[PDB]
């Protein structure tokens, strides 16, 4: 129940979103005893793919057009490659595991009626990445929460940046 | 060790950092003179990478398929091409040389047909990962050489211990969907096109609560599954949205053919659920009734209520069913042989042979609104229970069993009646 | 469905099979099976009041009801002719009047000298729980 005038709004939640079940897809490297690991990535037109969750009334096109008019235009931008990498050094006693996960911006577009949200379509367009380190002795049981994101989330704080879709 | 799992397809992530024996996977060792530093880089000048795959059945569990199941389970994008890159770097101390060696690695996925107590099919998919590196003191080059025999082909895990399982929609079972969110009641007709095969029903609900779901005449027996991570992302009030999720989590339900059952489950508005109607067999038309239960029946929450119509006037009876896991529930609605005097009684001991449980006993009264459970006995300890109770002939009761210790895949319930 | 499906039922006391609900000199009493339409009750869920009405098949414009003396009655249709059944075992029910008397429910009840009801009129009397034998009646087919 959100305090806005009846109508359609375009909305940016954060950079820094990450998706259910998708930790570990890219693989992960394991490094031991105070050597250093550096995993990183690029961006042709795989990383580049955005994920659309449309609704009746908010078709893919509608979404794309409408958020590219307000915010970061992505189709244009993710043609030029950009890189990112992380550099984790291990302690000397034990060894550690680090794996790469792609971060996304969460755009969504919302129908409001009666200070209430009746409908929401969502677009995740890929930003950069994020790595998670963990130190382990072999046999040491690990928290399932570490390897499995069970519900989408932002690893940064969210936000709610909005614009009314015009008539 | 019991590993109850409501039979079907499961893909597991058995962990990262796997390598093959005999350095089939070593990139190479390089040796760092004290006070220098040295790295080994996988730059991805060329994308292509090789996964490794082995299966019990090519015909069923083909690499293409067992790849698709990883898409289903973890939405894995790429299988033999990574643009993601890795390097290992090390500095040697000034006293002694150091030497760093690097192995390519794999995440190890397992794909499983787990039908009815045992894995009837299994594939192992080794997905190319992002490295393992060992740093050691430089070995003395004069050190003597041990004639040493190579090892059996196989694998070593260097990543931390991991095993995380994910249920997946069986691509051979169709999906049918209910576009309208279920509200308070709803009756669903099994369409033509399912042709009495198994299939899935995707649906959602509007306001969150407890629902009784049965088929026509509580037959066939159903299972319900939550879809993992549903209902963040898109939503349209009143209807469902596809979300794009075929990774599923078993809530409750039997796999047994021709057992009579109804499900009683909690359902949350911000999630999507699949139901799995099994092979119909029958040529008559069937239906799935969803009712929202606001009454006493919430007591059976996240249980499948098993139906026993068939008691003999006296004697031993038993009812073997897939056991739920520790701290989940199986329930049992039974009506006791004999006409209802309201003074007549039959003596009823309720044992269980293999697993322990907390049994909860109710008398059932039914009104036009719904069941009413009157509370008869609590805290009953079932495992080989000496105990008995006098129940009323012709009256109808429900036993709700919480599994406490899980000692066997099936839970066998006895109703041994005396007079 | 499943629960009291519309149709043609017999109506007994749990105190004796071999006796059926029948109207006689304008009272309702349990009597010897006559295999006739006098003893067959047509019971009809009326979804508008979530309750059931029960007509006598041989005089099917007359429904089961009650008067301002204690008795259950056969009468032309009235809000009194509405009943809210509670099933408490295969085929047995405790018929409550939908509309409550003061703050408490009433039910079909029938007196027994010793589990014997032979000449007894069916009356409407306060209900409390599901444990009153006399309040219990069974409806078959």
């Amino acid at each position: 129940t959100i305090d806005l005038a009846d109508g359609n709004y375009v909305v940016s939640r954060g950079d820094g979103w990450i998706l259910s079940r998708q930790n570990q897809i890219l693989g992960g490297s394991v490094i031991s005893n105070g050597s250093t690991g550096i995993v990183g990535d690029l961006r042709v037109n795989d990383n580049a793919i955005p994920y659309y969750y449309p609704t009746p009334s908010f078709n893919e096109e509608y979404i794309k057009n409408n958020i590219q008019t307000v915010f970061a235009n992505f189709t244009e931008a993710n043609q030029i490659p950009i890189g990112f990498e992380f550099s984790k050094t291990a302690p000397s006693n034990k060894n550690l595991y680090m794996y790469l996960q792609y971060t996304y911006i969460r755009y969504e577009i919302i129908k409001v009626l009666q200070h209430e949200i009746i409908e929401r379509a969502v677009l995740y367009v890929p930003s950069l990445g994020y790595v998670k380190s963990i130190e382990f002795n072999p046999g040491e049981k690990i928290n399932k929460d570490f390897y499995f994101l069970t519900n989408d989330k932002c690893i940064l704080n969210e936000q709610f940046l909005y614009k009314k879709i015009l008539e | 060790r019991v590993l109850p799992y409501s039979n079907g397809l499961y893909v597991i992530n058995k962990g990262d950092g796997y390598i093959r024996t005999n350095d089939k996977d070593l990139i190479g060792t390089l040796l760092i003179e004290a006070g220098s530093s040295g790295s080994i880089i996988q730059p991805r000048l060329r994308n292509t990478t090789r996964p490794l795959f082995t299966t019990s059945n090519d015909a069923k569990f083909s690499q293409q398929y067992t790849e698709e199941r990883l898409k289903d389970a973890f939405n894995v994008q790429l299988f033999n091409t990574s643009t993601s890159l890795f390097k290992f770097v090390e500095e040697a101390p000034s006293n002694k040389n150091i030497c760093i060696k690097a192995y390519n690695t794999y995440e190890k996925y397992e794909l499983i047909d787990y039908q009815n107590g045992s894995i009837v099919n299994k594939a192992e998919y080794y997905l190319p990962s992002l490295g393992y590196c060992e740093v050691t003191n430089a070995p003395s080059p004069e050190s003597e050489v041990v004639k040493t025999q190579v090892a059996e082909d196989g694998f070593i895990q260097n990543g931390p211990e991991e095993e995380i399982v994910v249920g997946v929609i069986d691509p051979s079972e169709n999906i049918q969907e209910i576009n309208t969110a279920i509200s308070d009641n709803y009756t669903y007709n099994i369409p033509g096109i399912v042709n009495n095969n198994p299939f899935y029903i995707l649906f959602t609900v509007n306001t969150t609560g407890i629902y009784k779901i049965n088929a026509q005449n509580n037959l066939p027996s159903l299972k319900i599954y939550e879809a993992i991570g549903s209902g963040n992302r898109n939503f349209q009030s009143g209807n469902l949205c596809d979300d794009d999720i075929k990774a599923i989590n078993y809530i409750t339900g039997f796999d047994s053919p021709n057992a009579k059952s109804y499900l009683v489950v909690l359902l949350n508005k911000d999630k999507n659920y699949y139901i799995r109607v099994p092979q119909t067999s029958s040529n008559i038309e069937n239906q799935i009734k969803f009712k929202r239960e606001e009454g006493d029946l919430r007591n059976l929450m996240n249980s499948s209520v098993n139906i026993i119509d068939n008691l003999n006037s006296t004697g031993a009876h038993y009812y073997t069913r897939q056991s739920p896991d520790v701290h989940d529930y199986i329930s049992y609605e039974f009506t006791i042989p004999g006409n209802f005097n309201n003074k007549d009684t039959s003596n009823i001991r309720l044992y269980t042979s293999y697993n322990q449980g907390i049994g909860t006993l109710f008398r059932v009264t039914e009104t036009i609104d719904g069941y009413n459970l009157i509370n008869i006995q609590q805290n009953l300890n079932l495992l080989n229970s000496t105990k008995s109770i006098r129940l009323l002939n012709g009256a109808i009761y429900i036993l709700k069993v919480e599994v406490t210790e899980l000692n066997n895949y099936n839970i066998k319930l006895h109703i041994d009646i005396t007079n | 469905r499943t629960f009291l499906p519309n149709g043609n039922y017999n109506i007994k006391s749990i105190f004796s099979g071999s006796l059926y609900l029948s109207p006689v000199s304008g009272s309702l009493t349990f009597s010897n099976e006559s295999s006739a339409n006098n003893q067959k009750w047509n019971v009809e869920y009326m979804a508008e009041n979530r309750c059931f009405k029960i007509s006598n098949v041989a005089e099917p414009n007359k429904y089961l009801s009650y008067d301002n003396f204690g008795f259950i009655s056969l009468d032309s249709l009235s809000n009194r002719c509405y009943w809210f059944p509670i099933k408490i075992a295969v085929n047995t029910y405790i018929m409550l009047s939908l509309n409550k008397v003061n703050e408490l429910d009433y039910a079909w009840d029938i007196y027994d000298t010793n589990e014997n009801i032979l000449s007894q009129p069916l009356l409407l009397l306060p209900n409390f729980d599901i444990y009153n034998s006399n309040q219990m009646f069974k409806l078959e087919k």
